[PDB]
């Protein structure tokens, strides 16, 4: 089946094609595609806004992060792995359509994966920055990766999830990939409407 | 890591072919932003501000989490047939 | 031949009795099974009422029966034999209704646009292919099984 599946350099394989008979080869090695090699080294070289239903929290974090910055304790006892665990137990089996968990649970994986890498570029304040360092250095003397989840508080969240809309608008896709990003971050702030306490 | 960036691709290797095309087969759970990924390096930081107004063991690895998705239908199925 | 629209759909003793070339294929030498009944049933020279009429595809070379679909005899003349198990040109659904008349494929060319962004909800409205303007997805086993169960049980109790 298909039209280019060749362990070596492609040739229309649906042997060497293009060649005679005597040159035909079946030794068990590493196999690598390559795109031909690169063309055979290019032929020798050429021979959308967040709903205002609860817009007050942010505003009263920003006044917050000039001098107090939220946090004081280093090793905050607030994360985020129960509260993320949380709506795979409350709201995917209630508040959403019966069906399938993908769009809660993939996106949380996937908030994971931007959780450990956004760090350094956007949502940071200076003392945040000069704090980020410091932690970075007291990590750094048992040469380990620096986790991200247990050393950071879970009120940064909607922060991130609000900044985060006119940053997929940066780059090229369709709409409806908007639209059920929007919707889930307007499930997550129905969901935090009522929890003020977290 | 802007000057990375360009030193790295855009100076002259891979201009026309895309290097996040190929990122999909080694990376998983990763559906709804694939394309903001790749360009993390190319702009750089700026300080916090605010406008007035505001594939073989992936293979796996999907099944497994097919399957815990599949009881869990179930389950909530089992949860609207007690409520309902 | 005289300027009439002509794409793929449209094709380019023997006449009765025993035609074993029909069941032999030249490309293996192997036997035509047909999809319903696990047989080629080419019967013997002895009992020629055994032998039943066999057909290849002319997309997939899929080997069928003449008893399992309902259909006479052979297709010779006029557009290519099309086996019910590919993707029909025409369907119907009742709502006034649409009709949806595929999109007949497109060139290899830059007009070919590929896009493999969302696998839940991507509403492609069909017009895809399997990998292991037109906008076009890359389409894969998880993402169809996928769909169908969400669909089918938020479909349930309707």
């Amino acid at each position: 089946g298909g039209r280019c599946l060749a362990f070596h350099g492609p040739l229309m394989y649906e042997h060497y094609q293009g060649w005679k008979s005597s040159w035909d080869e079946w030794v068990g090695y590493d196999r690598i595609r390559a795109y031909n090699e690169e063309n055979i080294a290019m032929k020798k070289r050429l021979a959308l806004q967040i709903p205002i239903k609860l817009k007050s929290v942010l505003v009263d974090d920003w006044e917050y992060v000039t001098k107090d910055k939220k946090i004081c304790r280093l090793p905050a006892d607030v994360t985020v792995e129960m509260v993320l665990n949380k709506y795979e137990h409350e709201v995917s089996q209630e508040l959403e359509s019966p069906g399938s968990q993908s769009q809660l649970s993939e996106y949380c994986a996937g908030l994971k994966l931007y959780f450990d890498k956004c760090l350094g570029n956007m949502l940071l304040y200076r003392l945040e920055r000069l704090q980020y360092d410091e932690l970075l250095k007291k990590s750094s003397k048992d040469q380990k990766p620096l986790v991200p989840i247990r050393i950071y508080g879970a009120i940064h969240l909607l922060r991130l999830i609000s900044v985060l809309p006119e940053l997929i608008s940066s780059t090229t896709m369709d709409l409806q990939s908007c639209q059920l990003l929007i919707k889930q971050t307007e499930d997550f702030l129905v969901w935090l409407l009522m929890h003020v306490d977290e | 890591n802007e000057c990375k960036f360009k030193i790295f691709i855009n100076n002259s290797m891979a201009t026309l072919k895309k290097i996040e095309s190929n990122f999909i087969k080694q990376n998983n759970n990763v559906k709804i932003f694939a394309k903001l990924l790749f360009n993390i390096d190319s702009h750089n930081p700026k300080q916090f501000q605010l406008p007035n107004y505001i594939t073989q063991i992936d293979e796996n690895s999907i099944k497994y989490d097919f399957f815990d998705k599949i009881y869990k239908s179930k389950m909530v199925q089992k949860r609207k047939l007690f409520q309902f | 031949s005289r300027g009439q629209y002509s794409d793929e759909n449209d094709k380019i003793g023997q006449s009765d009795s025993y035609n074993p070339d029909t069941h032999i294929d030249s490309n293996s030498g192997k036997f035509l099974i047909c999809y319903k009944c696990n047989q080629t049933r080419l019967g013997s020279w002895s009992h020629p009422e055994n032998s039943r009429l066999i057909m290849t595809c002319d997309y997939c070379q899929t080997p069928w029966h003449l008893d399992c679909v309902p259909r006479a005899s052979f297709k010779n003349l006029g557009s290519k034999w099309k086996c019910p198990l590919h993707s029909p040109t025409k369907v119907y659904k009742k709502i006034n209704y649409k009709v949806w008349k595929k999109q007949r494929l497109i060139n290899k060319k830059n007009q070919l646009y590929y896009e493999p962004l969302q696998k839940i909800g991507y509403q492609n409205n069909g017009n895809i292919q399997i990998i292991p303007d037109f906008k076009i997805t890359q389409i894969d086993e998880n993402s169809i099984k996928y769909d169908f169960f969400d669909k089918i049980y938020k479909s349930k109790m309707v």
